[PDB]
RNA sequence: CCCGGCGAGGGGAGUGAAAAAGAACCUGAAACCGUGUACGUACAAGCAGUGGGAGCACGCUUAGGCGUGUGACUGCGUACC
RNA sequence: UGUAACGGGGCUAAACCAUGCACCGAAGCUGCGGCAGCGACGCUUAUGCGUUGUUGGGUAGGGGAGCGUUCUGUAAGCCUGCGAAGGUGUGCUGUGAGGCAUGCUGGAGGUAUCAGAAGUGCGAAUGCUGACAUAAGUAACGAUAAAGCGGGUGAAAAGCCC
């Protein structure tokens, strides 16, 4: 705290309480007693625990029928109107679309829709696999997920 | 006419047509209880005193309603000994209405 | 299985002590420290 | 020479029980000009018991 | 139900005349304070004056046992610093003999506004006569 | 029909003014004006100028005859206290309070 | 973060200050005094739930002793009569009959005297 | 109005006016 | 427009969704100070309450009596840290 | 300092001794109802369900289980100008921390559930800051060099001007 390290009054003789610093955390505009620092909240997850969780939640999405498997899922031109038409034909609104390739027209056509997210099969995460209502996997992306996860 | 009977560990002077709040019984809210152990029946200079209870006397009542009493707050406090407790309590009861004192 | 259906295991997460927040908590004014010692002082205690 | 407890507002009102003002009972009326004044005082215009005792 | 309480409006009180000739002081006075308290009535209530008006006569002819006629001492204090005073039984009988009965009953009554109201019903007279014939008082033997 | 007049931020103590305001509560205004005329307090000058304003507001703004008017409510509230520093001996300072008031006079028929 | 505690401390003080209605002075106005007065009232209430049962039994006994001595028997002779006659009427009901139905109390006294004789 | 200097350092007691009113009897 | 000192301040009128948004201006708690109404209080002694409890006032109601406020008198009772 | 060496009144028993029968008398015991803990036993446990005993004063201190607050996800969801939060009342409810509904004010935000993180709960620290009391409408109004009158101005003159 910007201040001075001088006693606001002497120790005794005056009728007031003892005080040593105006920077005291009991004063107005004093310090915070246990003032915080920039800290890192990242936790370690074991590799086998991360894969156990993914193999668990993909088993649960299968048992809950929240997993859709198609051979290919492409949009010809990078248009969100075309993607919204295709998802309306699939009866999908809130969906994660994992694809084993880099489709730029699909990324751009899915970038503006907040109900829709498009990932690579490598860039999948458990919180997305839970937060989305349906998950569409390319059969190749299934083959890649099965290969990473044995 | 009045009568005296035991219920809930305590006794009750009661005339016909009165509503008496008793301690909780295991009886539905419309059924009929019969208090056979009656202690005294007075009918206007026609008393009979149960030496251990009146023999032929019985009180026929209809259960009006069950319910819980008013909330009370129990405060325990040991001064300068860093101790207090709080506890509320509501006591179950059962209001009955006397259909008739069969002497 | 949603993000508002998950729950940890029983006994996994334990609450943790919060000293000096009332009589009923148990950890009252002194907080497991007794009265007027060296151990009750801030930073007090003897070395190994 | 100073208190040890704060005296209540009840005692404050009881001390102020006698501090009430007495309104003037009745204003005397001049017999000539008919205006009201204090008894045994002159009027504002300068009358007292009828006559004009001082011009103004 | 709830326990009956007497009510000061609906309560009835009666008048009694006691002759105090030859009777023991304290054994009279505890029956007087019993009947001023109202502990002889089934509608007794502690916070209600349920006792009876009592006229006590021949108060100067009350009897005490032992040497208490010359040895019982009535001390009191005037408030002033030397103000301890002292009077014997037969001096109180000569000076103002009603105080002896009044003090004994006042000591046997409860202390407070209700006990003072009970004491207001005690009406003592040194002689054998009273002006309270208008209240049609009954006799009482104690 | 009630008619209100107020002198807010009256530079006077509320305790000093309530002595005057208690003289004329419930009175007819011709008697209250005569009491305030021959009362020697400064608060009588204040509350008289307020009672005169309430009378003129009741006559102009509300249509009321003066002889039937009557002081039904009068009350003095505590105002903002401007505060000044008065020096005492040995360098000690005391913070005096310079009290204000809010005089309110309600005059009416009913 | 930074929990600001005005709402909670206000409602917590108002829970006490509502309980302190009727009290004299700062006991109904000031939280430091009211809380100190509410706790004493809970202590007295816990105590006087026990003392109610004493004081009414004492009242009942004094009324039975008066009505029995009106019928010419003491309390201690009358309870012993009702024990020997097995009459298990509690002395709430005996005080009620002694007030409202003096005939039945006379009959109880005569039962107790005949049980002793 | 710019009315500070009331209880700032209470110099009131920084005066620390001599105490010990000739009472060294409590020795 | 009016009272007022060609004041302060206020009452109208007017604006505005709102002036209990009027510049001392969002919401406006508490301490504190008032006005009004109900009850109690001038023979009465103490942590000021609690248990009982008359009476009074006010609402409901099928009168059943419940509530609400007050609290004469009375048992017990010497704050917190 | 005052009775002041039965608690008092008072007592010649209302004192003492002996015996006896009554009764009063505690939050003890019993009765009725309710909660919880720990053990038995059995079930067929939803891993807790009957019965069953028994236990339940408590500082330092140890252990177990919870309420509520702010923020993040759930939530581009839900509630909300047909009135949010907040403020003030009332009623109901829970063993408690608390909760719910609603009247009035207010006039725009709030947030279930299940998880997560804490600047997470104040009456005290001769605690800090601001506001308001008290004493109290009391003390004082600063050299005991001294004032009085007329006229004027002015809303008003002991204090201004002549
Ligand atoms: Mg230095
Ligand atoms: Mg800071
Ligand atoms: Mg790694
Ligand atoms: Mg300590
Ligand atoms: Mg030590
Ligand atoms: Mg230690
Ligand atoms: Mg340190
Ligand atoms: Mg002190
Ligand atoms: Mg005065
Ligand atoms: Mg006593
Ligand atoms: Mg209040
Ligand atoms: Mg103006
Ligand atoms: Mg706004
Ligand atoms: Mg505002
Ligand atoms: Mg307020
Ligand atoms: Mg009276
Ligand atoms: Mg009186
Ligand atoms: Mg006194
Ligand atoms: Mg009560
Ligand atoms: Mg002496
Ligand atoms: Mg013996
Ligand atoms: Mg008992
Ligand atoms: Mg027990
Ligand atoms: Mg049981
Ligand atoms: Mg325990
Ligand atoms: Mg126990
Ligand atoms: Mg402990
Ligand atoms: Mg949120
Ligand atoms: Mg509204
Ligand atoms: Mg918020
Ligand atoms: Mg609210
Ligand atoms: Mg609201
Ligand atoms: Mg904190
Ligand atoms: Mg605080
Ligand atoms: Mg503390
Ligand atoms: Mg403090
Ligand atoms: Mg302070
Ligand atoms: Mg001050
Ligand atoms: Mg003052
Ligand atoms: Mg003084
Ligand atoms: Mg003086
Ligand atoms: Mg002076
Ligand atoms: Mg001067
Ligand atoms: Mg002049
Ligand atoms: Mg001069």
């Amino acid at each position: 705290v910007t201040g001075s390290g001088k006693k606001p009054w002497r120790q005794k003789g005056t009728g007031r309480a003892r005080s040593g610093s105006i920077k005291s955390p009991i004063w107005r505009s004093g310090g915070v007693t246990f003032a915080a620092r920039p800290q890192d909240h990242s936790q370690k997850v074991n590799k086998k625990m991360y894969r156990g969780a993914l193999k668990s939640i993909l088993s649960e999405l299968v048992r809950q029928d929240r997993l859709i498997v198609v051979e290919k899922f492409s949009v010809e031109a990078p248009k969100t109107k075309l993607l919204a038409q295709k998802l309306k034909d699939m009866a999908l609104e809130d969906v994660l679309i994992i694809t084993g390739e880099l489709d730029e027209n699909l990324f751009l056509a899915a970038r503006n829709l907040h109900k829709v997210d498009v990932r690579d099969a490598t860039g999948i995460d458990p919180v997305s696999l839970i937060a989305f209502d349906k998950v569409v996997m390319t059969a190749d992306a299934v083959k890649q997920v099965e290969e990473m996860l044995a | 006419m009045y009568a005296v009977f035991q219920s809930g560990g305590k006794q009750h002077r009661v005339s016909e047509g009165q509503t008496v709040r008793l301690e909780k019984l295991d009886i539905a809210t419309g059924e009929t209880v019969e208090f056979a152990e009656v202690l005294m029946i007075a009918n206007g200079e026609e008393v009979k005193i149960g030496v251990p209870f009146v023999d032929g006397g019985v009180i026929k009542a209809e259960v009006v309603a069950h319910g819980r009493g008013e909330k009370v707050k129990i405060v325990k406090f040991r001064r300068r000994k860093h101790y207090r407790k709080q506890q509320g309590h509501r006591q179950w009861f059962t209001d009955v209405k006397i259909t008739g004192i069969s002497a | 299985m949603r993000l508002n259906t998950l729950s940890p295991a029983e006994g996994s997460k334990k609450a943790g002590k919060r000293l000096g927040r009332g009589i009923g908590s148990g950890l009252g004014k002194t907080g497991g420290r007794g009265h007027k010692g060296q151990k009750s002082r801030s930073g007090g205690g003897v070395r190994r | 020479a100073v208190q040890q407890n704060k005296p209540t507002r009840s005692k404050r009102g009881m001390r102020r029980s006698h501090d009430a003002l007495t309104a003037v009972t009745s204003l005397s009326v001049d017999k000539t000009s008919g205006e009201k004044h204090l008894r045994h005082h002159i009027t504002a215009d300068g009358y007292y018991r009828g006559r004009k005792v001082i011009a103004k | 139900m709830k326990t009956f309480t007497a009510k000061p409006e609906t309560v009835k009180r009666d008048w009694y005349v006691v002759d105090a000739t030859g009777k023991t002081l304290g054994r009279l006075a505890t029956e007087l304070a019993r009947r001023l308290r109202g502990k002889h009535k089934a509608e007794y209530t502690p916070h209600v004056d349920t006792g009876d008006y009592i006229i006590v006569l021949n108060a100067d002819k009350v009897a005490v046992t032992g040497n208490k006629r010359t040895d019982k001492v009535y001390y009191h204090h005037t408030g002033h610093i030397g103000g301890i005073k002292q009077a014997t039984f037969e001096e109180m009988i000569a000076r103002r003999p009603e105080r002896v009965i009044e003090i004994a009953v006042k000591g046997m009554l409860p202390k407070g506004p209700l006990g003072r109201a009970m004491f207001r019903k005690l009406k003592v007279y040194a002689g054998n006569e009273h002006n309270h014939a208008a209240q049609q008082p009954q006799v009482l033997d104690i | 029909m009630e008619t209100i007049a107020k002198h807010r931020h009256a530079r006077s103590s509320a305790q000093k003014v309530r002595l005057v305001a208690d003289l004329i509560r419930g009175k007819k205004v011709s008697q209250a004006l005569d009491i305030l005329t021959y009362t020697n307090k400064k608060a009588a000058v204040l509350v008289k100028k307020v009672l005169e304003s309430a009378i003129a507001n009741a006559e102009h703004n509300d249509g009321a005859d003066i002889d039937d008017l009557k002081v039904t409510k009068i009350f003095v509230d505590e105002g903002p206290s401007m505060k000044r520093i008065m020096p005492r001996a040995k360098g000690r300072a005391d913070r005096i309070l310079k009290r204000t008031s809010h005089i309110t006079v309600v005059v009416s028929d009913r | 973060a930074r929990v600001k505690r005005g709402v909670i401390a206000r409602a917590r003080h108002k829970k006490i200050l509502k309980q302190a209605k009727g009290y004299y002075g700062a006991r109904s106005r000031v939280y430091r005094v009211a809380f100190q007065a509410v706790i004493k009232a809970g202590q007295y209430a816990y105590r006087d739930r026990r003392q109610r049962k004493r004081q009414f039994r004492q009242l009942w006994i004094a009324r039975i002793n008066a009505a029995a001595r009106q019928n010419g028997i003491s309390y201690s002779k009358f309870i012993n009569g009702l024990k020997k006659a097995s009459v298990e009427i509690d002395r709430k009901i005996l005080a009620d009959i002694a007030v409202f139905d003096k005939v039945a109390f006379t009959a109880l006294v005569e039962k107790a005297k005949a049980a002793l004789a | 109005m710019s009315g500070k200097m009331t209880g700032i350092v209470k110099w009131f007691n920084a005066d620390k006016g001599f105490g010990f009113i000739t009472p060294d009897d409590g020795s």
